[PDB]
């Protein structure tokens, strides 16, 4: 995160860390969507142009943490993965169109003040929110700057949702209907984006009808971070929401 | 779990449960042309 602020404790409870076992190291980000899945970008598995390719056995992941390196014991949750889940459309070789990948966990999770799912939208959720103009939360444990590094603690930022030709005309990367772009316009006079490490990590909404966290995001890719004139992508969780209600339905959730 | 995801889901033990607020949800809020 760019100009973020550290996270609350318990702010963001379906905040997962994405880690290597050996060397050990943060991947990326993932959210919790019931005591047995996380939600991640497929990109954090899967991106041969940098020799990129892991499988169950080369990760953990790590729930309810707040310190992006303290063991933090008797509060934290670490677990091992049953099962990977690619999109099958997941387009690496171009423009990381369905940017998304599903983990089962080996064990079921307990939740407690500190870990606890967010919800998944459903079409008028996802119709009454996803508007330009409107602010999301993106929240994760990567760079502070484009290049110089690591925060101590979870990082938060709150961007505003641009129109699709804002985005289209920002950068010479084909833009498809999985995705979506946000920050604030240069003459705005406000900053912050997501950066590298940040991938896999929840855009969350609050609906107003309800009061239910919602996540309509997940980080995915950028030029740079936090530069003037461009703004994050995210994969659109409400589009690939049926390959997602799909495989939860056969390897059951 | 998926759709809406839980039955529980999106309502934080630390603020939501307790009808607590975080430092910046207003904003959020606000821009849904202020919230509810
Ligand atoms: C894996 C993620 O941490 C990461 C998130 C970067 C977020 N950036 C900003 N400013 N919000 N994504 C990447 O690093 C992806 C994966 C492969 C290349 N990539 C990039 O973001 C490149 N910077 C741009 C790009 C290259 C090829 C295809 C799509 C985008
Ligand atoms: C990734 O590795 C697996 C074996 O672990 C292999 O089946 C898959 O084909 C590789 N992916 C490529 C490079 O797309």
């Amino acid at each position: 995160i760019v100009e973020g602020s550290d996270a609350e404790i318990g702010m963001s409870p379906w905040q997962v860390m994405l880690f290597r076992k050996s060397p050990q190291e943060l991947l990326c980000g993932a959210s919790l969507i019931s005591d047995r899945w996380v939600l991640t970008a497929a990109h954090c598995l899967l991106y041969p142009p940098w020799d990129k390719n892991f499988t169950e056995n080369d990760l953990l992941v790590r729930i309810g943490k707040h310190s992006r390196t303290r063991y933090e014991r008797n509060i934290e949750k670490i677990s091992m993965l049953e099962k990977i889940y690619i999109h099958p459309r997941y387009n690496w070789r171009e423009n990381l169109d369905r940017d998304i990948a599903l983990m089962k966990l080996k064990k079921p999770v307990a939740f407690s003040d500190y870990i606890h799912p967010v919800c998944l939208p459903d079409r008028e959720t996802a119709a009454s929110l996803l508007q330009a103009g409107y602010k999301g939360r993106v929240t994760g444990w990567g760079n502070l700057k484009e290049t110089w590094g690591q925060p101590s603690v979870l990082q938060v930022v709150n961007l505003p949702i641009v129109e699709r030709p804002v985005c289209k005309d920002s950068t010479r990367i084909r833009i498809t209907d999985n995705m979506f772009c946000a920050g604030y316009k240069p003459d705005e006079g406000k900053r912050g984006d997501a950066c590298e490490g940040d991938s896999g990590g929840p855009f969350v909404m609050k609906s107003p009808f309800n009061n239910r966290w919602y996540q309509m995001g997940i980080v995915s890719w950028g030029e740079g971070c936090d530069r003037d004139g461009k703004y994050g992508f995210y994969t659109h969780v409400f589009r690939l929401k049926k390959w997602i209600q799909k495989v939860i339905d056969q390897f059951g959730e | 779990t998926f759709g809406s995801g839980e039955a529980d889901c999106g309502l934080r033990p630390l603020f939501e449960k307790k009808s607590l607020e975080d430092k910046t949800e207003r904003e959020l809020l606000e821009s849904y042309i202020d919230g509810r």
